[PDB]
C-alpha cells in the first residue's frame, strides 16, 4: 500500500498485506451501535430548533434573549 | 464586513488574529528595526487571572485593545490611553465538566471583529457577539455540544456579513463541519461537513474540475466502510485565509478518528483536505487531500497563507500550508493546482515524496501504523512537524519564516467503542527528538522558507518546539514566544538573535503588533499551556499520558510555570 | 546564626524578610536615585503557576533568590546567572480542606533563611528547613492543627539558633502563641502564650518592673471571665524584630476571640500586647497592651521597627509600630516606656487620646461595639489604618514611610457558639471610605513621620488601600507597590511621583532590592489578594461578605485581575 | 467606660451602661461546652508527642523521616 494504486479517481486506498479488504465481520469489526452514531446528528436538530426559537423572538419582539422555550 | 475593511485599512490597527485577510502575519510599521530593537522595552503588563494555556493574541480597533483567556474564556476590553483600567468586561458562566471533553488543554485561540462587535466563543459551545464599546450581548447561539464531545476553541473568522466557526473534537469522534453565521442576526446560514453526502459536504457543479484526479464525487461516503463517516472526525479548529476578488476563503479539515487506522479502512475523504469554499454560498470550488487514510494524527488544520509571487516567472496567485505531515505544500489558490509539496525536514519519512503527478504522498510501508503492530521512530509525530502556530511572511525577500516541531514517535493502536461524549482515541504513544537537532535533543526550529521552491534559506534551532509562531515586522525583524518563558526576535536575513526577554511564563500565541500615538508596540499573550504543557499544567508524570506528549516535555517544568496574560513591549 | 549574619553583612544580599533584624526595610544601595530612576526598566520576569495572593517578597542569598507562592507553599530556587532555569523547587502536597480555615486568603508572607537552610511553612502547618542549595528537606516538624482552625501564614523569624513561627487563627477562636524551634534539628524549645496563667505566657522575675501601672502579674487568666482566656486568641501573625546587644525579640499578639466583646468582659490580656522577650528563654521583660477589652478587630500583629533616636536630644533605643488601631507608638525597646502615642490620621475616633500617663486609650463610647446595638462611623475599620504591610525607614532624614488605609465602619455584632474547627467571629460589618480623602472616596495614603514626635511630614494619596508596605532605597527613592496594579517610586522628600510600571496584576507585598554584578535590582511579587481582594479572588458580591470588605473592594475587579509572580527591575 | 478606671494595675475594664459586670448566667452568657474549649490542648499534646518522636529518631538514625509512628 503505496497510495499510488487508485481504483477510482480520488480513491486509492489498499488493506494493508495480511489485513481483510472489509473489516464488518473479521477481528477488527468495531460494531458500533446505530444509535450511538446518530447521536451527534440527534444533538444538532435540537441545537438548530433551539437557536431559530431565539432569533425568531428577537425579530419580532427587537430583544434577544437566549433562554426561551 | 465594511466596519473590518475600515479597520483593516487603518495603519497600526489590528483587526484580525493573523494580522489579514490572506493571513500573512506582517506588518508595514518599522519603527523598531534591527538597529534599535536592542532597545526594547516592556510598556506594561495584565494577568487574565486565569491559568492554563493562553494561545491567540490581543485585537486593538482604534484605540481599544481586546484582551481573551484560556477557560472559562473571558473578555477584557482596555483603552490604550489608560491600560489600568477595564472598560467593559466578559466573564462566562460555564460548567466545569465541559473542560472534561477537551483534548489539549482548555485553550481560546481569540476574538474576532465585525460590525462594531467583538465575536468571541465559549468552550461549551456558545458564540457571541458583543458591543464594541460597552461589551452588551447582541446575540448568543449554540455551534456545538459538549455532551457529545464538541467543544470550541478556534479564533472566529469575519468576512462580509458572514462568521465562519468550526466545532472541536475529532478525538471523541466529533464529525467536523464549517459553521456559518449572520454577523448581524447570529443565524445559521450554512454548515458545510468534512465527511458525509455532497449535499452535507457542499459542493458546487464544477468541483476540483481543473484536477479530478483529485477525487470528485460520492467520496464523501464511498472512501469509508458503513456510517464510519458518521463520527470520522474532520473536525477545523485551526485558521481561515479569505481572498476578497475571488470570494473563495480556504481552510483544512482535521484528521479522521479514531486513530486506529485499522478501524477505518478507505482514504476517508474529506478529512485531512485544504478546502476553497465560496464565501456567499459555501459551495467547494476545489478540495485537496492532503493525507488518504491517516495513520497518524496529522490533522491538517494548519494555517493558509496567501501570497502573490511569480511561479517560473509568472505572477500567480498562492496558498501555502505547512502540514502536521511535514510537508510545505503551494497550490494555485484559484484552481487547486499543486505547485510545490517538499518536506520540511530530511527527517520526515512516513512519505517517500508527494507525487505532484498522482497529487498523492508514496507511502513508506516501514512507517505505517496498523492494529498488532509498534510502529517505531516514526516522523513527524502526532504533533506533527507544524502545528497550531502562526507564521509570519516577509513580501520583500518572499520569504515566510515557519515555527516547526523537530518530534517523532513509536505508535500502536488497540480497539476501543465509540460512545458519544467518551474519548475515541485507540492508540498508545511515546515521543521524543527528532534526529537532526545540533546535539538531538531539540525540539524546536525557525526556518525560513522560500514558498515557491519550498527550499529552507536558514535555521535557528530551538530547545522547545516552536508552538506559537512568529510575527515579521518591516524592521526586518522575527519575533516569536518560546514555551521556556522568552519573546525573541530575530533578524530576518539569518535568524540572528538581536534580542529576548523573559517574560513570566512560557508562551503558545503568535506576538502581535500595532500603533498608538505614533508608537509601535508588540504584544505577546504568555502563559504555558496546550498540548506540549499537558503534563505541567494537569500534574502528568506517566510519559505515555497527555497522549504521549509528557514523556517528550518532561523538561519543561524546569524552565517554566503556569501563567495568564499579556506583556507589551515598546522603544 | 553565624551564616545569617555573614549575609546580613554582605552588601546587596537580601536574607530577612524585614531587611535586617531591626526590620527598618531599607537599604544602602544607591546607584538607583531620583536622577536616574526614570531610566529604571523590567529586567525578567517569573510566573508562580499559582493564583490568590502573593505576599512577601523573594529572598537572596549569594548569586540565589528563593520565590514563594500563595497555597499550596510552593518554594522555587533560581541562580541569578540565568533567571529562565529553575534549580530546585519544592511543591508540598496540601489537602484542599485547608484552605476552608483560612480567613483572609490563602496568603504566604515569606521565606526565611538560617544555617544554610531555607526556612519554609505550610498553610497547613507544617514548617520545613531545606538545604539552600539542594532543597533536600533536613527536617519537618508540626506547629499549628487545621483541624482545630490553626494554620501557618506569617513569615518564619531566625535570630541566633532559633527559629519563631506563630500559628494563625484567631477568627476561630485559636489561642495565640510564639513557638521557638531549634534551627538545625526543629526540636521544640518553648512556646509563649498569649493568654493564660504566667507560666504559659512566660513572664520574666522582672516583667514591667519599669511600668507596674501596665499590669503584671496573673493578668492572663484575671482579665477574662470564668476560662474565656482558652479560645481567646492573641495569634501573632505579623513581623518580628530582634536587637543583638540586648538579645530581646519584639513582636506583637493579636485580637482576642470572638469579635463579639460582650462575649468576653475584661481587659483580655495578653491579647494585642506589645512584647519584648528574651530570645534564650522566651520570657517576656516588658508587655504593653494597646488595646485593652478589644471591639474592633484591631489584630495588633503590625511590624516592629527599632531604631536609635535622639528624644529631646537625648539618644534612646527605641521600637516603633504603626497599630491596626489607627496610633502610632514609640516606646524605650529596652524598658517599654512609652514616649509616642499620636493618631496616624485625625479621622481615629475610637480613642480620644492615648494617655501617656495611665498607658491606656482614653475611649469614646460613641464608637464603641456592643451587643443589641449598631455602632456606625467607626474609625478606623478592622481593616485597620494600617494592616500586615513592611513599612520603611530612612536613617539620614530620620522618617518613616507608612502605607496606610483609610477604611471606617458600621459594626454589630451577635452571639454564637464555639465550635473547634468553626469559625468563631461573630459580628457583621460594613466598610467604606474614611472622611478625609480629596473626594471622599480614597482608601490609602503613603504618609512619612518622625517617630520621635509622631507627626507627619507628607502625605500621597492612593485610591486603594496601601496594603503592602514601602520600601526605601539610600537613593532617595520611597518604593511600593498598589493594589490597583502599580510599581511605584517616590521622591522621599515630598512624596513627588517619580516612576511607575503597571505590573500583571495588583501587589500586596513590600518590594526588595539586591545587587547582582555590580547592578542594583527592585524585585516586587504581584498577584492581588489578601483581605482587600476576598472578593474577586473568590467572586463574592455581598457588600457584607469577605469579614465586611467585599462591598468596600468592589472597584478592584475593574482596575486588575488575579495573578502570581515577580516581576524584576533595574538600570 | 472610658478605659482609666482601674481595680487594678492593669485591669481597667467596666461594664457598659446596662450590661451586666458578669455574663455567666444573664441573656449573653455564652454557656461555652468544657468539652470544646479543651480541643486545643489536646491537639497540642498530640502534636508535640509526634515531633519528640520525629526527633529522638533522626538523632538516632542519621536520616530525618516525617511518616513514623
Ligand atoms: O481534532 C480536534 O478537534 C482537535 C482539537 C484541538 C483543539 O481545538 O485544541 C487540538 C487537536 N485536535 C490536535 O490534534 C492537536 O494537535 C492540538 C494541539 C492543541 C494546542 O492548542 O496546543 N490543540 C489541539
Ligand atoms: O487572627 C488571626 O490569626 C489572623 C490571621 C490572618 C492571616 O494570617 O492571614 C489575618 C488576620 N487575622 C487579620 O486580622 C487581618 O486583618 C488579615 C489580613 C490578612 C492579609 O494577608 O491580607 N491576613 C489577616
Ligand atoms: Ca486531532
Ligand atoms: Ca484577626
Amino acid at each position: 500500500y503505496d497510495g499510488q494504486n487508485c481504483k477510482e479517481p480520488g480513491n486509492c486506498w489498499e488493506n494493508k498485506p495480511g489485513y481483510p479488504e472489509k473489516i464488518a465481520g473479521s477481528k477488527y469489526d468495531p460494531k458500533h451501535d446505530p444509535v450511538e452514531l446518530n447521536k451527534q446528528e440527534e444533538s444538532i436538530k435540537a441545537m438548530d430548533a433551539r437557536n431559530a426559537k431565539r432569533i425568531a423572538n428577537a425579530k419580532s419582539s427587537g430583544n434577544f434573549v437566549f433562554d426561551v422555550k | 464586513d465594511a466596519d473590518l475593511d475600515k479597520q483593516v485599512n487603518t495603519a497600526g490597527a489590528w483587526p484580525i488574529a493573523t494580522g489579514g485577510y490572506y493571513s500573512q502575519h506582517n506588518s508595514p510599521l518599522a519603527q523598531i528595526n534591527k538597529s534599535n530593537v536592542k532597545n526594547v522595552k516592556a510598556a506594561w503588563s495584565f494577568s487574565t487571572g486565569v491559568l492554563n494555556g493562553h494561545e491567540g493574541a490581543p485585537l486593538v480597533i482604534g484605540d481599544m485593545m481586546y484582551v481573551h483567556s484560556a477557560f472559562p474564556n473571558n473578555t477584557y476590553a482596555l483603552n490604550l490611553n489608560d491600560p489600568g483600567k477595564i472598560v467593559w468586561q466578559h466573564k462566562p458562566k460555564q460548567d466545569a465538566s465541559t473542560k472534561a471533553v477537551m483534548c489539549c488543554d482548555v485553550v481560546d485561540r481569540g476574538l474576532a471583529y465585525g460590525a462594531g462587535q467583538i465575536v468571541k466563543k465559549q468552550a461549551n459551545g456558545h458564540l457571541l457577539a458583543l458591543d464594541a464599546k460597552t461589551g452588551k450581548i447582541n446575540w448568543e447561539v449554540e455551534v456545538c455540544d459538549p455532551k457529545v464531545g464538541s467543544t470550541l476553541t478556534q479564533a472566529p473568522f469575519v468576512a462580509k456579513d458572514t462568521v465562519l466557526m468550526g466545532c472541536s473534537g475529532a478525538e471523541l469522534g466529533v464529525r467536523g463541519a464549517v459553521n456559518a453565521f449572520d454577523l448581524k442576526t447570529g443565524e445559521l446560514k450554512w454548515r458545510a461537513f468534512a465527511t458525509g453526502s455532497d449535499d452535507s459536504v457542499r459542493l458546487a457543479k464544477d468541483f476540483n474540475s481543473a484536477n479530478p484526479h483529485y477525487g470528485q464525487f460520492g467520496l464523501g461516503t464511498k472512501t469509508w466502510e458503513g456510517d464510519a463517516w458518521k463520527i470520522g472526525g474532520g473536525t477545523n479548529w485551526g485558521w481561515y485565509a479569505y481572498d476578497p476578488k475571488l470570494n473563495l476563503f480556504y481552510y483544512g479539515s482535521g484528521n479522521p478518528a479514531p486513530w486506529n487506522e485499522t478501524m477505518r479502512p478507505g482514504d476517508n475523504k474529506w478529512t485531512m483536505t485544504i478546502w476553497g469554499r465560496d464565501l456567499d454560498t459555501g459551495m467547494a470550488k476545489w478540495g485537496y487531500q492532503k493525507t488518504p487514510h491517516d495513520e497518524w494524527d496529522f490533522a491538517g488544520v494548519n494555517q493558509m497563507v496567501l501570497t502573490d509571487q511569480p511561479v517560473n516567472g509568472k505572477m500567480t496567485p498562492l496558498l501555502s500550508h505547512i502540514d502536521r505531515n511535514g510537508i510545505l505544500y503551494t497550490l494555485n489558490r484559484e484552481n487547486g493546482n499543486l505547485i510545490v509539496a517538499e518536506k520540511v525536514d530530511p527527517a520526515v519519512n512516513v512519505f517517500k515524496k508527494v507525487d505532484l503527478k498522482t497529487g498523492t504522498p508514496v507511502r513508506d510501508p516501514e512507517f505505517a501504523t496498523r492494529m498488532d503492530h509498534k510502529g517505531t521512530n516514526i516522523c513527524p509525530s502526532a504533533m506533527g512537524f507544524h502545528n497550531q502556530g502562526v507564521d509570519s511572511y516577509d513580501p520583500e525577500s518572499r520569504t515566510l519564516y515557519a515555527g516547526l516541531n523537530h518530534i517523532c514517535m513509536d505508535w500502536e493502536p488497540f480497539m476501543l467503542p465509540y460512545r458519544a461524549g467518551q474519548f475515541f482515541v485507540g492508540a498508545t504513544l511515546a515521543m521524543y527528538p527528532g534526529p537532526n537537532g545540533p546535539t538531538k535533543k531539540e525540539m524546536g526550529q525557525i526556518r525560513a522558507f522560500d514558498l515557491t521552491t519550498g527550499k529552507a534559506k536558514w535555521t535557528k534551532w530551538e530547545k522547545f518546539a516552536a508552538w506559537g509562531g512568529t510575527l515579521y515586522t518591516k524592521g526586518g525583524l522575527v519575533w516569536y514566544a518560546t514555551l521556556d518563558g522568552y519573546l525573541k526576535a530575530l533578524d530576518n536575513k539569518d535568524g540572528k538573535e538581536l534580542w529576548n526577554f523573559k517574560m513570566p511564563s512560557g508562551g503558545i500565541g503568535s506576538p502581535m503588533t500595532y500603533s498608538f500615538k505614533g508608537k509601535q508596540y508588540i504584544g505577546s499573550m504568555y502563559g504555558v499551556g496546550g498540548w506540549p504543557g499537558v503534563g505541567l499544567v494537569f500534574d502528568l508524570t506517566d510519559p505515555s499520558a497527555g497522549l504521549g506528549a509528557v514523556g517528550a516535555f518532561r523538561e519543561l517544568q524546569n524552565h517554566t510555570q503556569m501563567g495568564g496574560g499579556l506583556m507589551v513591549f515598546s522603544l
